[PDB]
C-alpha cells in the first residue's frame, strides 16, 4: 500500500519474550487458564474452575513469611494481585496454602456490586492480552463484570510454551503496579 | 511522574539519536531501524505505545547488561523503575478503550511509513484491536494520509 | 471588553451536576454543614458540631465489612478520608457506627501539631470550594488550622439541592486519591 | 503518568477537531464550541485546567454512553481512570495558590478572547478566586493582551 | 501526573519572566539571574534537574514567607506538594544510571554557557558524577557544542 | 572554555542547606554514619554497625502513637522507610525502642534474597548523597547489594555540620515519597 505515491505501509509485531528475565510477561492458552511467567522456569497459574482445591478459610501469610521458602518475586505478585482488587471485604472469599513454600490461593467466587466482581476485574487486567475470551461479555461491562466459573486458582507452576491465545505481554502487571492500594477498604484506625 | 529513560544507540550510525530493534525484539522480522527524527518525537509526546515499549526494551537490555543477575529472578528493579520507562495512564486508557468497545491497542502490532527511495520511516503508530481482531487498514486510512501528509513537510 | 479591536473576552462557567453519574461532588451548605454526594441518590453529609451522637471509642470496620450492608462508594469515600488524614496515631480520636449499614463516623477534634489539624486538613480538601468559610482563617495558617467545633461528624444522607455556597465539585475528593497513604504511620512491622 | 485521554466531537463539524460544551455542561444553558486549534492544545500542555475538565465531560459522557450502568452507583471506574483523565498536581497547585492567599482556580469559571468576525476562539483559561470573590479583569489585563496577541500571532 | 508549580520572579526586571538564584540559593557565589528564554523551557521538559531544582527554591522561599511555621516544623506540606513541584522518575533515572555505573545527575553542580558581550544563557544542565568524580569537561564537550549551536540558533 | 567563539562555560552549585525549613536533607560523613536533617535542632543518624543496641524482638510501634511522645516528622520519615522496603517479610529483623518519645529502630542485616538487601536498597536511596561508599561495591549490583555491617541502626539525634563527604540534600527522602507501599507483602486478607 503505497500512499503519496512514495510512501509504503509496512508493519511491525514486537517479541516480548526477550523482556523475560527484566519483567514478568502474562499470557492465555484458553478460555479457563492463563499464566504468569517470571523469566524462564517460574511463573503463576491463573484458572478459573469449578473445582475447589482448598476446603478451608484459613490464609497464614503471618507463618509463610515467617518460614520464607517462597520465591519473592510470585509472592510480590500475589500482593499486586491482591492490593489491586478494589473494594475487598470478605476475607472467607480468599484462602491460601502456602505449605513447602508453595503458592495456592483461591478467591471464591460465588450480581452487581460483589467481590467476584473485583477479583475478575483485576484479573482481567492481570492477564490483559486474552482475558476478554473467559469473562461472559468482554465488553460494555466493568462494574457488573461476571464469569460462570465458581472459583479462580493461582498455582506457582514451571516455564512452558503457554502462550497459545495470545502473546506474552508485561502491559497488564505494570498497568496493575499503579493500582496497588488505591480501592482498599480500611480495616483499622491505623492502617 | 512522567517518563525520563533516554535511549542510548548511536554506534555505526550514519547519525545519532535513532534506535534499531534487532531480530530478537520482533516476531519473524529481522533487524529495522529508525531514524532521529522519529525515535526523537519519543521525547516529549505522551501518548505513544511504541514510545513506550522502545524504553521498556533498551532498559532490558541495559539491565541485563549492566546489572549483576541473582541466583533467583527478582522483579525489584521493574516494580521500581517502570514509571521511569512508560505511562501507565496510556495503559489506562487502552483498557478503558477495550472494556468500552472502543478499538485499543494491545502493544503488539504497529505500523509506520517508509520512503521507497530514502528509506525516511514515521515514528511507528500502534495497530488498535476489538474483541481480538485487527483493524483492516481502512478503518484508520485517514490517519494513514495525515501521517504520509506529515513527512512531507518534514 | 474588546482587545486588540477585534477580540472580545467572553466567559463559561461549567455545570458540574452532569458529572454526578460518574464521580462524586463535593460542596458546601453552610459553614456548619458540607456534603459529597454520590449520584441523585446517597452521599455523606460532613458536619463540625459540639454535639457528640457515638460517645464510645469503638470502630468495628471489620465487623462492618463481615456484614456487607453498607453502600460500597461511600465506604469507599471513607476509606479515602481516613487514608488521607497525615500523621493520625490516635485511634480513640476516631469512633465509627455502622449498625445495620449505615455509616456513622466521629472525629473528635478536642493548637498545632496534632490529630485534629490533620482532620481538619483533610476536611478542606474532600470539601475544597467552601469550606474555608467553616475554618478561623482560610490562608496563611496552613500547618496547623483550626475551627472552633470540637467534632466532625459523617453521616451517610439522601441527595437534596444542598450546595448554597459553593457548586458541586469532583476536585476535592479525585484530588485526595492520590493523597491515600502518603503519610500514613506504620503500626506493625508487617504491613 | 500522565494524561492519556482523547476527546472525539468530530463528526457534523467543519474540521475534524475541536470539541463543544453541550447545553447541559453549562451554566445558563448555552452551546459553546471551540475549534480544532484552541482544543489541540490540551493534547500537549499540563497546566491547563479547562483541558483536565473537557476530558472529565467528555470521560463521563463515554462511560454513561458505552458501559452498562450499575443498579447501585459506583465510584470505582472514576478511581482507577482520574490520572488518565486530569493532572492531579494541577488541583495540587492550585490548593497550594489556595492555602498561601494567592488567587487560585476553583475549577468553574473560565475566560476566551472570541474574535468578532470570523468566531475564532483561543483554549478558555480558568477565572482565578482569592477568599471568596472573583478577581476583575483588570487583575490580569495584560494576560489577555498577551492571550490576543498570540492569537494575532497564529 | 506532572509538575504544575510554577516560578515568578517579574520584580524589578527588563522582562516579565526570568529567575534569579541568590546567593543563599548557591554554593560558593553571587546572584545568578536567567532570562527567560530559558526559564520558560522548564515549563514543558520533563527531563531537566535544574528545573526542579527551581521549582524546588521557589517553593521553598514562598513557604517560608506564605505560610505560618508551627513551633515544631513538620514535612507535611512537601511530603504531599513533591509532585507538583519536581518529576519523581528524574530522580528514579539518575539512580538507575548510578547503579549501573553509569555518570548520574547527583542534583548539586551543573554548567551553562554565557554570551561573552550580551550576557544572555542557556537553561543550565547537570553536571554528572560516576564514584565521586565529576566529568572533565571532555567527556561531553560534544553537547556543549551543540549547546551553543541551539543558541547561536536562537 | 570559549565555545563558538563568544560562548564561555560557566558553572554553578546549589546550595540545598537552605532548603531545610521545607523538607529533610541527607548527607553522610563517613561510610558508616549518615544524616537526614529536618531542619535545625533535629534529625536522623543512620549508623552501619557491628555493635546492637537493642536485644530485644519487640517493637511496640502501637504503644507510641497511643502515647505520642514523638516527633511527628522523625516518624514520618521512620514510616516512609519502613514502606519503602521491598519485599520485607522477617519482622524479627527489625526491632525498636520509643520509650520516652525517642526514636531508635535496629535493623537486623545478618546474598540476594535476603531481608539485609532490601533494607540496603532502601538505606543507599534515603542516603543517596554519599552511599556508595558504604557499601561493598559502589555499582553494578542491586539485587545483591550488601555490606559487611550487621545492622543498621537510626537513631534521632541533633544538628550539627555532619555533612563532611556529601552535601545535604533532599533528593533521596522525596525520591522514596513514591515508593511507599509500591513493593510491600500482605499480611492479612483485610489490609
Ligand atoms: C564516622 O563519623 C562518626 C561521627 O562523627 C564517628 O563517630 C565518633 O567517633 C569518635 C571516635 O571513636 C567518638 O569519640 C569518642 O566518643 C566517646 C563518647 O563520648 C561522646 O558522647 C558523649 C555523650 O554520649 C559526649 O558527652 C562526649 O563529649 C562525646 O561526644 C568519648 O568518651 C571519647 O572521648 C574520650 O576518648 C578520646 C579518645 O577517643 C579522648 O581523646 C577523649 O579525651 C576522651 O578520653 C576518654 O577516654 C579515654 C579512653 O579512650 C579515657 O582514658 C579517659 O578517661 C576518657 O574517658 C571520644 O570522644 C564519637 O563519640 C563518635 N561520635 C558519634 C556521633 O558516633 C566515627 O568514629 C567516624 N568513623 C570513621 C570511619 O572515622
Ligand atoms: C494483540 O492482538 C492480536 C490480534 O488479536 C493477537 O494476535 C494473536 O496472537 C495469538 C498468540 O500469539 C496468535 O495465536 C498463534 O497463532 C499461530 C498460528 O500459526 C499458532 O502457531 C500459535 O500457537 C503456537 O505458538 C504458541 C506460542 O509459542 C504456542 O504456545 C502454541 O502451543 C503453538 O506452538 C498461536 O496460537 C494469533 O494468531 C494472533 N492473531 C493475529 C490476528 O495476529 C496478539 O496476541 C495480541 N497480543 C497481545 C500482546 O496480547
Ligand atoms: C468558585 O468560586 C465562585 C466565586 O467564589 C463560587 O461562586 C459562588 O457559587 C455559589 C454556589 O452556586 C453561588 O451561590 C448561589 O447564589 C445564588 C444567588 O442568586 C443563589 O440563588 C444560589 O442558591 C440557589 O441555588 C442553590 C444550588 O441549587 C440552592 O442550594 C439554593 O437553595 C438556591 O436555590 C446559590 O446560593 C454564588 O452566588 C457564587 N458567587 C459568585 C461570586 O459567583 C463558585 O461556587 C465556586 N465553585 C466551586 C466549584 O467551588
Ligand atoms: C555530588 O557529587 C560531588 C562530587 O562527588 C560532591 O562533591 C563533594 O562534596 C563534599 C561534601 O560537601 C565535599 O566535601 C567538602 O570538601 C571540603 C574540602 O576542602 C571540606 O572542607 C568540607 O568539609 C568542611 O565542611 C564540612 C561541611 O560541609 C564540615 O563537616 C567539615 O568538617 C569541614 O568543615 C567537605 O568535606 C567535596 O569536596 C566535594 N567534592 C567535589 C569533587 O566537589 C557533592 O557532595 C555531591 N552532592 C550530593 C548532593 O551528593
Ligand atoms: C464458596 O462460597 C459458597 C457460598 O457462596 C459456599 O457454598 C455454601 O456452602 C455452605 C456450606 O459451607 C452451604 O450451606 C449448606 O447448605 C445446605 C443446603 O441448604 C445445607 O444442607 C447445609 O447444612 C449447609 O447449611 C451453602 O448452601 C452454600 N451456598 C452455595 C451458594 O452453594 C462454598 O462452600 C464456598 N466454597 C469454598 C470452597 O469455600
Ligand atoms: C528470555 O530473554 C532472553 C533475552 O532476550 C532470551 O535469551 C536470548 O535467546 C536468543 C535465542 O536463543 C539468543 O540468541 C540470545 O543470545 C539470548 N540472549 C541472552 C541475553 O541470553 C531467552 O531466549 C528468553 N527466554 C525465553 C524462555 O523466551
Ligand atoms: C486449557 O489448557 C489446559 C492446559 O492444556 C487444559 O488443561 C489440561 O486438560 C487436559 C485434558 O483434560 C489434562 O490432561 C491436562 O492435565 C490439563 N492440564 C492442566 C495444566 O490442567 C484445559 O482443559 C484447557 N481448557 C479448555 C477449556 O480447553
Ligand atoms: C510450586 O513450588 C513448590 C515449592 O518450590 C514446588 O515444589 C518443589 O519442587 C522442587 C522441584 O522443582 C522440589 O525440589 C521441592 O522439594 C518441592 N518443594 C516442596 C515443598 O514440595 C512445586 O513443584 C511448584 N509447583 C509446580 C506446579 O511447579
Ligand atoms: C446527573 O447527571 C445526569 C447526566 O449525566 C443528569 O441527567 C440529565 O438531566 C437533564 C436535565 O433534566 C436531561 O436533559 C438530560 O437528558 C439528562 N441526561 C441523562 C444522561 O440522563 C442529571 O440531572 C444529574 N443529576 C442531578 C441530581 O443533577
Ligand atoms: C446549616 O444548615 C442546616 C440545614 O440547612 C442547619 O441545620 C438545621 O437547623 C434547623 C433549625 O434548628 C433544624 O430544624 C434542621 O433539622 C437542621 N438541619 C440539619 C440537616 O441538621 C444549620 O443550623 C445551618 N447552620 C448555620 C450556621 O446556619
Ligand atoms: C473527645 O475528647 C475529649 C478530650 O479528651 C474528651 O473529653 C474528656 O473526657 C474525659 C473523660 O470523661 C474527661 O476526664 C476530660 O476532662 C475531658 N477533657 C476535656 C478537654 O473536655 C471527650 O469525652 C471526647 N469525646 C468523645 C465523644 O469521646
Ligand atoms: C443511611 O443508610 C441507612 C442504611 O442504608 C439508611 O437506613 C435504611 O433506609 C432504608 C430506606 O432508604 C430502609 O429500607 C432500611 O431499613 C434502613 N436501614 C436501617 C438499618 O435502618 C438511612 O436512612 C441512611 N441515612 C439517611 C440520613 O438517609
Ligand atoms: C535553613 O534555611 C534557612 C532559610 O533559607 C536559612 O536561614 C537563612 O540564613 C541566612 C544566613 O544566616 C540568612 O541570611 C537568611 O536571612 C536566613 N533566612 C531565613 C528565612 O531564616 C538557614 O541558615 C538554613 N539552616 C542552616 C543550618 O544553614
Ligand atoms: C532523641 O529524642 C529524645 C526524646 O525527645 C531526646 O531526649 C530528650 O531530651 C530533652 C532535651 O532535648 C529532654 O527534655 C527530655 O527529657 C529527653 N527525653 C528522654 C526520654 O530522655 C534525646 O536527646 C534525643 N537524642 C539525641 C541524641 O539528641
Ligand atoms: C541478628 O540475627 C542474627 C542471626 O542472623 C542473630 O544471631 C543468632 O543468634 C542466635 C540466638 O539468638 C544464635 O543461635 C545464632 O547462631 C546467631 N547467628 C549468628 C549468625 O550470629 C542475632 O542475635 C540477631 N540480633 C538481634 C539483636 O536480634
Ligand atoms: C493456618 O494455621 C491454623 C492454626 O490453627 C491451622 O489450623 C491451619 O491448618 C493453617 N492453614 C494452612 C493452610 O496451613
Ligand atoms: C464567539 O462568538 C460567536 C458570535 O458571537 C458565538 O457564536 C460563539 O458561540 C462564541 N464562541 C464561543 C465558543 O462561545
Ligand atoms: C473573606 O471574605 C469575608 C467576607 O465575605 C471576610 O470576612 C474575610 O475576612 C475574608 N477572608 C480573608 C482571608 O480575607
Ligand atoms: C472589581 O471592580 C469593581 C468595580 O468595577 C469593584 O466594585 C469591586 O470591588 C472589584 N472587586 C475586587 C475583588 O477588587
Ligand atoms: C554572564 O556573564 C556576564 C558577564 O558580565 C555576567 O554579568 C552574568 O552575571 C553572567 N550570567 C550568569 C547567569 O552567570
Ligand atoms: C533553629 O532555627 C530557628 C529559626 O528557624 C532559630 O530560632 C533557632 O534558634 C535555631 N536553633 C538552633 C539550635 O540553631
Ligand atoms: C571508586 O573510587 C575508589 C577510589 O577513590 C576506588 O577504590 C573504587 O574501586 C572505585 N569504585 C568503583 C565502583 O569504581
Amino acid at each position: 500500500s503505497l500512499y503519496k505515491g512514495v510512501y509504503e505501509l509496512q508493519t511491525l509485531e514486537l517479541n516480548m519474550e526477550t523482556l523475560n528475565m527484566t519483567m514478568p510477561l502474562s499470557c492465555t492458552k484458553n478460555n479457563s487458564h492463563h499464566y504468569i511467567m517470571v523469566g524462564n522456569e517460574t511463573g503463576l497459574e491463573l484458572t478459573l474452575t469449578n473445582t475447589s482445591i482448598i476446603n478451608h478459610k484459613f490464609c497464614n501469610l503471618s507463618d509463610a513469611h515467617k518460614k520464607n521458602l517462597y520465591d519473592h518475586a510470585l509472592m510480590s505478585i500475589i500482593s499486586t494481585f491482591h492490593l489491586s482488587i478494589p473494594n475487598f471485604n470478605q476475607y472467607e472469599a480468599m484462602s491460601c496454602d502456602f505449605n513447602g513454600g508453595k503458592i495456592s490461593v483461591q478467591y471464591n467466587l460465588s450480581h452487581c456490586g460483589t467481590v467476584a466482581n473485583g477479583v475478575l476485574q483485576t484479573f482481567m487486567r492481570m492477564a490483559w492480552g486474552g482475558s476478554y475470551i473467559a469473562l461472559d461479555s468482554g465488553c460494555g461491562n466493568w462494574d457488573c463484570i461476571m464469569t460462570s466459573y465458581q472459583y479462580l486458582i493461582i498455582q506457582n507452576t514451571t516455564w512452558e510454551d503457554h502462550c497459545q491465545f495470545s502473546r506474552p505481554s508485561p502491559i497488564g502487571y505494570l498497568g496493575l503496579l499503579s493500582q496497588r492500594t488505591r480501592d482498599i477498604y480500611i480495616s483499622r484506625r491505623l492502617l | 511522574g512522567t517518563f525520563t529513560w533516554t535511549l542510548s544507540d548511536s554506534e555505526g550510525k550514519d547519525t545519532p539519536g535513532g534506535y534499531c530493534l534487532t531480530r530478537w525484539m520482533l516476531i519473524e522480522a529481522e533487524l529495522k531501524c529508525f531514524g532521529n527524527t522519529a525515535v526523537a518525537k519519543c521525547n516529549e509526546k505522551h501518548d505513544e505505545e511504541f514510545c513506550d515499549m522502545l524504553r521498556l526494551f533498551d532498559f532490558n537490555k541495559q539491565a541485563i547488561q549492566r546489572l549483576k543477575a541473582p541466583a533467583q529472578m527478582s522483579i525489584q528493579l521493574i516494580n521500581k523503575a517502570v514509571n521511569a520507562l512508560i505511562n501507565d495512564q496510556l495503559i489506562m486508557k487502552n483498557h478503558l478503550r477495550d472494556i468500552m468497545c472502543i478499538p485499543y491497542c494491545n502493544y503488539s502490532k504497529y505500523w509506520y511509513l517508509n520512503h521507497t527511495t530514502t528509506g525516511r520511516t514515521s515514528l511507528p503508530k500502534c495497530w488498535l484491536v476489538s474483541n481480538g481482531s485487527y483493524l483492516n487498514e481502512t478503518h484508520f486510512s485517514d490517519d494513514i494520509e495525515q501521517q504520509a501528509d506529515n513527512m512531507i513537510t518534514e
